[PDB]
């Protein structure tokens, strides 16, 4: 029952520029957190995994990083493409997966 | 490598559904295949899983006493039953991939999710 | 002016009085059965080498800087000052480089020739000291000052006397020191996250034994499973025997966690106590490893070291910037009377603080470390 | 009547005394003059009334007026000072 956090729930950003999500576990969840990419009316895609790691086929502008319970997505250069909704999931266990409330990237 | 929702549709409130999640390439012993739900306007929310190596059928608790997940290895399907649907189970219902503990496959999460199926009561 | 010489002199007692102690503690009851002692031997006698000098600079002081004790003793006073800089700089750094090999990779012959060759390095490096350095008669009065003299073509070796000593006494042994200093951090860290991380699964382990119902055991199982995962980054500083030991680890307490999640406690404690067994197969040679490293910063040497090397290079720290500032201006690159006469009346009090560590060196034998027994005994 | 020249400047002239010493065939390279940064003169009291050293504005000039042979030598003009750490800079040294 470990409650992801997201306090960025609206980001608003244009191409190029620098857009930091963070996001905060109840308890001490390992380095097992994984970042979605949701566009509107299509399946989330994974992006980051391990809380550090980036997914095979994915843009390396995106960045992944973890300081104790404190996880945190980073893109270095907005894009056009990068405007949707990007969820934190705890999957420390596969009963006790719990995602995050969800960031909406606006222009 | 893909997961291909069905059985999805408009169903009466109490009544009774069954969901399938046909995926191929890889092989369903091989993965746990989990279901999260998405209500409309809202985040993603965890709902069941099987593993069907062993058999760990496990449900959230909104959800637990009332949906039945199940697989089978010949056709390569997990079917997620659902049972006294009330107003709070309209939702696009996921089926997504995990793989099982020793090695890397862990580390990586729901990574080949379904293509998203719609569920009205 | 008039504390110089009284600091001088403090300094002088103290410091020949502690170091005396030093070495007949360590060379009778420590018997130089470590390497660390040879180093701590050798330091103290650098320091006593130097003290010995120290009271004809007191007088020197005292009497207004004049100097009656002769060109030979000048240049002998002149060359054991710098010998004590630069022997205390090369056996710190050794001693700080042999504490990294303590700490993250757990040889007498070596120790005892690497002592011999810091005395020569540091005897070679005071020869600015013999060469250019003679008594003065001030004009034609008989003030006579101990002065260091130049030449014409040697104009830039006002300079290198200056750079010489921020370099080869401060910012190349400054970086060993950073550089030991940190991999032992890093070997620290890692031996301290293996342990806590274990601590956390340890803890948790004895609460599944304790409670007698499922939702107890779960929440038991769910941060033994998140410290599994975090013990098994602490890689200590084969590759496969540790993470191999936590691959089996892990796949237990899923085992155990499948069998909490259907209320089955007799079983999902049974399970659980089934983590001992690979605790003593893989990972118990580990955490004797990581509790070995830990508990070697509790050792009192280890603070002894840390702490001299630690007022050494702060005690000189305010020489060094105003040696940097003297050099500057020779060079011409700071144009300032000003700034000048801050640095040359600022040089003679800066020289002291320098070199007040002599003294201190004993005292924090006594402090850091608990290990007074002959100081009690004498 | 000669006069020996001897130019010094950046660190040294602003607070080091200027002079000249003489090499004398005893071999023991005597004081004979020297001009401090507050223009006091100092002469040996051998060659007082003879020599006349000046402060220039960064050169130290040496003024001869006999010139005896008992002052035929190689004249070393140094530089010294130094309030606590004492520094002396010698010259190339001229012979007369
Ligand atoms: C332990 C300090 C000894 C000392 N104190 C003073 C005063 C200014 C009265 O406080 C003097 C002095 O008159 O020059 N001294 C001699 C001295 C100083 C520095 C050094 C020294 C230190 C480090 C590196 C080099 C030297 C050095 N070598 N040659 N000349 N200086 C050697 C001898
Ligand atoms: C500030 C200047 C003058 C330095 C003087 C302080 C030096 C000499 C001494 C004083 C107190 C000392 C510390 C006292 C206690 C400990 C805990 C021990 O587990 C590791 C060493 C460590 C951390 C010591 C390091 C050295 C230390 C900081």
């Amino acid at each position: 029952d470990i409650q992801m956090t997201q306090s960025p729930s609206s980001l608003s950003a244009s191409v190029g520029d620098r857009v930091t999500i963070t996001c905060r576990a109840s308890q001490s969840v390992s380095s097992a957190v994984a970042w979605y990419q949701q566009k509107p009316g299509k399946a989330p895609k994974l992006l980051i995994y391990s809380a550090s790691s980036l997914y095979s086929g994915v843009p390396s502008r995106f960045s992944g990083s973890r300081s104790g319970t404190d996880f945190t997505l980073t893109i270095s250069s907005l894009q056009p493409e990068d405007f949707a909704t990007y969820y934190c999931q705890q999957y420390l266990y596969y009963s006790l997966v719990t995602f995050g409330q969800g960031t909406k990237v606006e222009i | 490598v893909q997961l291909v929702e069905s059985g999805g549709g408009l169903v009466q409130p109490g009544g009774s559904l069954r969901l399938s999640c046909a995926a191929s390439g890889f092989n369903v012993v091989d993965f746990s295949l989990h279901w999260v739900r998405q209500a409309p306007g809202k985040g993603l929310e965890w709902v069941a899983y099987i593993s069907s190596s062993s058999g760990s059928t496990s449900y959230a608790d909104s959800v637990k006493g009332r949906f039945t997940i199940s697989a089978d290895t010949s056709k390569n399907t997990a079917y997620l039953q659902m049972n006294s649907l009330r107003a709070e189970d309209t939702a696009v219902y996921y089926c997504a991939r995990w793989g099982y503990w020793p090695g890397e496959p862990w580390w990586k999460a729901f990574d080949y999710w379904g293509q998203g199926t719609l569920v009205t009561v | 002016f008039v504390m110089i010489p009284t600091l001088y002199s403090i300094i002088f007692v103290v410091g020949i009085f502690g170091n005396s102690l030093v070495v007949i503690v360590i060379y009778f009851y420590m018997k130089l059965k470590t390497v660390a002692s040879v180093f701590l031997l050798n330091l103290a006698l650098a320091d006593l080498c130097f003290l010995l000098t120290l009271p004809l600079w007191a007088v020197y002081t005292a009497m207004e800087y004049r100097w009656p004790f002769g060109n030979y003793l000048c240049k002998i006073a002149s060359a054991s000052v710098s010998f004590n800089l630069y022997a205390s700089v090369f056996l710190l750094t050794c001693l700080s480089i042999d504490r990294y090999l303590a700490i993250v990779h757990p040889t007498m012959l070596v120790a005892k020739v690497t002592c011999i060759i810091i005395w020569l390095l540091a005897g070679l490096a005071s020869l600015p000291a013999i060469i250019h350095r003679n008594v003065f008669f001030i004009e034609n009065t008989n003030i006579t000052v101990c002065a260091f003299h130049y030449e014409s073509q040697n104009s830039t070796l006002p300079i290198g006397l200056g750079l010489t000593k921020n370099i080869l006494g401060f910012l190349f042994p400054f970086l060993i020191i950073l550089t030991s200093y940190t991999l032992i951090w890093k070997a620290l860290k890692k031996a301290y996250d293996l342990e806590d991380n274990w601590e956390t699964l340890n803890d948790n382990l004895k609460v599944i034994e304790k409670a007698d119902n499922a939702a107890q055991v779960k929440d038991a199982l769910t941060k033994m499973r998140a410290a599994a995962l975090d013990a098994q980054k602490a890689t200590p500083p084969e590759m496969k025997d540790f993470r191999h030991g936590f691959d089996i680890l892990v796949g237990q307490i899923d085992d155990a966690l499948k069998l909490a999640n259907e209320g089955k406690v007799k079983e999902a404690q049974a399970a659980a106590e089934q983590l001992k067994t690979t605790r003593n197969a893989y990972i118990q040679k580990y955490l004797e490893r990581a509790r070995s490293t830990l508990d070697k910063l509790n050792d009192d040497i280890f603070k002894i070291i840390m702490a001299i090397v630690l007022f050494f290079f702060f005690s000189w720290i305010p020489h060094q910037i105003f040696t940097f500032l003297d050099v500057l201006i020779q060079l011409g690159i700071i144009r300032d009377c000003r700034i000048a006469d801050i640095v040359d009346t600022a040089m003679p009090i800066t020289i002291c603080i320098a070199y007040f560590n002599n003294c201190l060196n004993p005292l924090f034998y006594g402090f850091l470390g608990k290990k007074f027994k002959r100081y009690f005994l004498q």
